[PDB]
RNA sequence: AGAGUGUAGCUUAAAAGCACCCAACUUACACUUAGGAGAUUCAAUUGACGCUCUGA
């Protein structure tokens, strides 16, 4: 049961978009995370 | 009464892999997120979308999709990692990768006289041995690895207690942390199980009520 | 003509009407009552009852209290009950399903606000 | 009145209680206060986890002092919720943090650390 | 100089040393609630009130009402609260079922037990239905403690009530 | 120090003008609405089987500590005994793709 | 194999009332408001269907 607190919204009303970046650190470990200006993967060097 | 002095364990894998989703998950996910998009307040990636290409029809009737295509085959660039080493394999029950988005449970075959049993892995205790002493000594013994568990307390969570000389069965329940699990094809008969199995390879009383305290999910 | 029960001034509700409506909001139903001072349930109106509740879709929604309200009134009018009182709490007060009950019942022809003593 | 039987009938005081370290004694063992941090790179996972821990202990019948959060970082953000909770049983620890461990979503770590 | 208390104490059974680990009234309503359930309990000090004091119904009615919760336009206009009630049928059902003890209710409440029969309560089984002639046209009809004026109550009503001697009384 | 980042930044107030509109029709509100009512559906029944959990894992724990209290007299005083190694507890979330 | 048995979670409730879940206000909880799902194991007080405990 790993989708319980997955299935979200933002709380708040003052806010702008988010968009499903999915996010890598280092170890070719892909997370969905939302992130300004609509990005589709991530990197930290 | 001579009692017949047995500790054990239950050993877990924590999954690594998230589960996939329900379809009404999906449905509900699709619809939080269009609901999500309704309440939002001027991202400023679409006002450098939306108000440019205006300003730019003021100025032809006098770039966000390069950002976008970039965006969009830099995710074609990465290939994920696939969620599935499940159904490739599907007859390496001794590998830890066998599942990775439930719960993995060590499981051994112990071969005696009067009985020959596929047994959730044991251990004998001595009275001055800690049974969390002797879960932990059943740690690094049977499988010869260099794993790296974790235990809770010192609290158990299975008794069951047979005889044919008195016994007692004590089931604890630790959680692998990391594993330098060693030469993984071992002589041993580990196997890993995700729930259904244990139904399967684990038949008597003793044995077919350990899911009742195995973090089912 | 007849006396009110004046007092009670730091307790709720005031005892002070000669009818009451008394609206009880169950987690399954909803029930509407017509009692005296005495408590004497004089009419009621509950969703209990078979003859109402096969009309209805669920017995706890607005639906179900302007349906009770409805058949409350209908009852009242038929018991020469023309005055009751009803006293809410104020988050009951400002609920949808007491507006819809208490605008079905003055369209039902019971006026909720009793005439003074006359002394 | 004081001499009536019926005296003291009014009082409520003894019915409210208008008003660390952990207690483990001899028989009856608890955990102190503790601290649950909750970071992540998103304010819903966060949040949404944190009613779902919230909401766990409520309906377990848990002392939780307090569920506020920690400012966040400049670096992406990384986000903090602190939902404090005071009083466990030796079966109840293992039972309790077992379906807090079984239940995150994605990537969002965990903290069993104490007060200060 | 204490006297001890004739019966029980309240709030004797509840008085524990851990409070805290009593789950408590969150709310204003539940203690409405038990508050008026200990109003109408018989106690033992002065209080207000003395001194101013089948299978086949079941198996049709599931199927009946789980028949009526299946149609669409009974859910869709339920969620948008424009569903209603038909008065008549709840009426006519309302004469059929439960009826004779309301009309208990009511005959208790205006004291026409007390002083008809001297307080021998009984159940109006029958359905009955009185009506006066107003005109030729409309004619005002008799419940259980209606107004109706003498000009209407003039000349001697129409009886009508499904059923099978009998001896009328006003 | 009392300084928490709840506050709301100032930019989200001028140009809210992007989307003054919400229209939608009967059918999706109908289909929103079977979401809500099947999705209730669907998380009671989740609490259904996490409290079926707890109660079966619950009394499992507390029958073992009557077995190992009643077999061992001196091992149910340490099986209380708390641990130490649970101060700094901690587990990372799960992920998608495997390093 | 025997014994205890039996309404949805609980009921010396008789198809009820509290429990329960989602949605909204809340950081969140709680309150409140809008909704949701519910049951008397099958046949004649009696037997036989399902559970628990004691056996081999």
């Amino acid at each position: 049961d790993s989708s319980r607190a997955s299935l979200t919204r933002v709380h708040r009303q003052a806010y702008a978009r988010l968009y499903p970046v999915l996010l890598v650190k280092q170890d070719g470990s892909t997370i969905h995370i939302r992130y300004r200006e609509p990005r589709r993967m991530l990197a930290m060097p | 009464s001579p009692w017949r002095l047995l500790g054990a364990l239950c050993l877990q894998r924590p999954p690594v892999v998230s589960k996939p989703l329900t379809p009404l998950q999906e449905e509900m996910a699709s619809l939080l997120q269009q609901i999500e998009i309704e309440r939002s307040l001027y991202s400023d990636h679409e006002l450098r979308a939306l108000d440019e290409n205006q300003r730019l029809a003021k100025k032809k009737a006098d770039l966000a999709q390069d950002l976008e295509d970039m965006w969009e085959q830099k995710f074609l660039q990465f290939k994920l990692g696939a969620r599935i080493t499940e159904a490739d394999e599907k007859n390496d029950r001794t590998s830890l990768n066998r599942k990775l988005d439930r719960n993995l449970v060590l499981l051994v075959r112990e071969k005696f006289g009067d009985q020959d049993v596929w047994i959730l892995p044991q251990a004998e205790w001595q009275p001055g041995e800690t049974l969390r002493g002797t879960a932990e000594r059943t740690l690094a013994t049977l499988s010869e690895n260099n794993m790296e568990a974790k235990f809770l307390g010192n609290a158990p969570c299975g008794h069951y207690t047979f005889k044919f000389l008195g016994a007692k069965v004590f089931f604890f329940k630790a959680l692998l942390l990391t594993g330098d699990f060693s030469q993984a094809g071992n002589k041993g008969h580990h196997v890993w199980v995700t729930k259904d199995e244990l139904g399967d390879y684990l038949k008597p009383k003793y044995l077919a009520q350990v899911r009742r305290f195995v973090s089912d999910l | 003509v007849a006396r009110k029960e004046r007092g009670w001034r730091t307790v709720f509700p005031s005892r002070e009407f000669w009818h009451r409506l008394r609206v009880i909001r169950t987690q399954h139903h909803v029930e509407a009552l017509v009692e005296h001072q005495n408590g004497k349930v004089v009419v009621s109106a509950s969703t209990r009852e078979w003859a109402i509740k096969k009309h209805l879709y669920s017995t706890r929604n607005v639906v179900a209290c302007e349906s009770i309200g409805r058949v409350l009134a209908q009852r009242c009018l038929e018991a020469g009950i023309n005055f009751m009182v009803y006293q809410p709490t104020p988050w009951e007060a400002a609920s949808d399903s007491m507006k819809r009950l208490q605008s079905a019942m003055t369209e039902g022809g019971v006026v909720l606000r009793e005439p003074q003593r006359i002394y | 009145y004081k001499t009536k039987p019926t005296h003291g009938i009014g009082k409520y005081k003894h019915l409210i209680k208008a008003e660390v370290r952990a207690i483990n004694l001899g028989t009856d063992y608890e955990y102190g206060v503790l601290n649950i941090h909750l970071t992540a790179y998103d304010m819903t996972l966060a949040e949404s986890y944190a009613q779902y821990v919230h909401n766990l202990c409520n309906s377990l019948s848990i002392k939780v002092e307090e569920s506020y959060a920690m400012p966040t970082k400049t670096i992406l953000t990384t986000h903090e919720r602190v939902v404090q909770i005071s009083g466990l049983s030796a079966t109840f620890a293992e039972i309790f943090l077992e379906i807090i461990q079984s239940s995150l979503p994605e990537g969002v770590r965990l903290s069993v650390k104490e007060h200060t | 100089r204490r006297t001890p208390p004739l019966g029980p104490m309240p709030n004797s059974d509840i008085d524990l040393s851990n409070l805290e680990r009593l789950e408590k009234y969150r709310s204003f309503d539940r203690y409405r609630r038990r508050a008026e359930q200990e109003a109408q309990a018989p106690h033992w000090w002065r209080t207000y009130r003395e001194y101013f004091g089948r299978t086949q119904q079941l198996l049709e009615r599931k199927q009946a009402i789980q028949e009526l919760r299946a149609n669409v336009e009974e859910e869709r206009a339920a969620r948008l609260r424009t569903a209603s009630v038909p008065l008549d049928a709840v009426r006519a059902e309302w004469e059929r079922t439960c009826g004779p003890y309301h009309k208990q209710r009511l005959a208790e409440y205006y004291g026409l037990y007390r002083d008809l029969f001297h307080g021998a309560t009984f159940v109006p089984r029958v359905p009955l239905h009185v009506a006066y002639a107003v005109g030729e046209d409309d004619l005002m009809p008799v419940y259980c403690g209606n107004e109706v004026t003498p000009t209407e109550a003039a000349q001697a009503p129409e009886v009508t009530y499904e059923a099978e001697l009998w001896t009328l009384l006003l | 120090i009392p300084i928490e980042d709840f506050i709301t930044p100032l930019k989200f107030l001028d140009k809210a003008r992007e989307r003054p509109q919400v229209e939608l029709t009967f059918e999706e509100t109908e289909r929103r609405a079977l979401l809500l009512k099947k999705w209730s559906l669907y998380k009671q029944q989740e609490r259904k089987m996490e409290r079926d959990t707890i109660r079966a894992m619950l009394e499992a724990q507390q029958e073992a500590l009557e077995e190992l209290q009643l077999e061992s007299p001196k091992l149910h005083a340490e099986a209380i005994k708390r641990d130490p190694n649970l101060f700094p507890f901690e587990k990372e979330g799960p992920h998608y793709t495997p390093p």
